[PDB]
């Protein structure tokens, strides 16, 4: 796949994903993308959806395909495991869910990204993810649990 | 106006040489933090207390 | 060990070392360290005692330890060879004594750094090195033999 990291003071604190048409980078992290083809892109602020400008050149457009509605509870892959739930994400166990991780795509079995992880460090017995999601008819929402500290 | 110029020039020159004396107090001893420090050079001549 | 060099328009002309709690850099060279974590640090200038600022955090700190007291004239290791001298520096043969070898640490048998070289290109059949060290009670002094060019 393709997900270039964001580095502030040398170390890695976040990752920026590229969806088809627009590159999505969280703004609760700060730093600079190490790609010279991506650092020249203008930064456009938004709400906590964390938009950025889709000034991707025509040579390498459409990196990943997003996934619309009709989403089963199913089994969905994840960079450090798997999440099996639709309304929120699966309460993944401890260990996974550290720091410097927010920005990972959550893909289906076909490789279609359905979410972008932002928060939910610790949620009791198992940590619950705070992701952005597309609703029942394709509008982007933000889903959070109560008392979820960001990354 | 000439008298306040002497009291301003000599004030910012005497504390300039004192700041050089304050700076040269430390660079023998900040280079080796494991070395022990005398009690004369800690608070009397210089400012730095015992740390770490 | 960890001793990152100093870059200036591609060619190597200086070396920067990391000690317990601080970083060092000689003043006879100009250039930028290629490490991004070692480039944002406020390196403050000083006198011949060579005070720099180790503002990097703990998680990579103390790659090597500075030498203690009770210094014999016995064996000391070196990047190009070995040295056996405490009052002065040993008459190493040719090869070492070129250009851009400033800042290379001098270590003991137990991997502990003793001195950091700054000069002494070529002094005939016997080559001396102008280094910094701690004289008797940990006070950091600078030793320069006669006719020591900046190397």
């Amino acid at each position: 796949d393709k997900t270039f990291p964001i580095m502030l003071n040398g170390q890695v604190n976040g990752y920026a994903c590229v969806v088809g048409g627009r590159v999505f980078k969280p703004l609760h992290v700060e730093g600079r993308i190490d790609n010279e083809q991506l650092a020249a892109i203008k930064l456009k602020k938004a709400s906590i959806y964390d938009l950025e400008y889709g000034d991707v050149p025509q040579c390498m457009k459409s990196d990943t395909l997003q996934y619309t509605s009709d989403k089963p509870p199913g089994f969905y892959n994840w960079h450090h495991g798997a999440v099996q739930y639709e309304n929120n994400r699966f309460t993944v166990p401890r260990g996974v869910g550290g720091k410097g991780d927010s920005g990972r795509p959550i893909l289906d079995n076909k490789g279609r990204v359905v979410a972008i992880v932002l928060g939910g460090v610790n949620e009791g017995s198992r940590t619950a993810l705070s992701v952005v999601t597309w609703n029942q008819k394709g509008v982007t929402v933000k889903d959070t649990p109560e008392g979820s500290e960001p990354w | 106006c000439t008298c306040v110029a002497i009291i301003m020039v000599s004030c910012v020159t005497s504390v300039w040489l004192l700041c050089r004396t304050r700076n040269l107090c430390i660079t023998p001893y900040k280079l080796a933090p494991n070395a022990q420090v005398p009690i004369l050079l800690a608070l009397l001549c210089c400012i730095k207390p015992t740390r770490a």
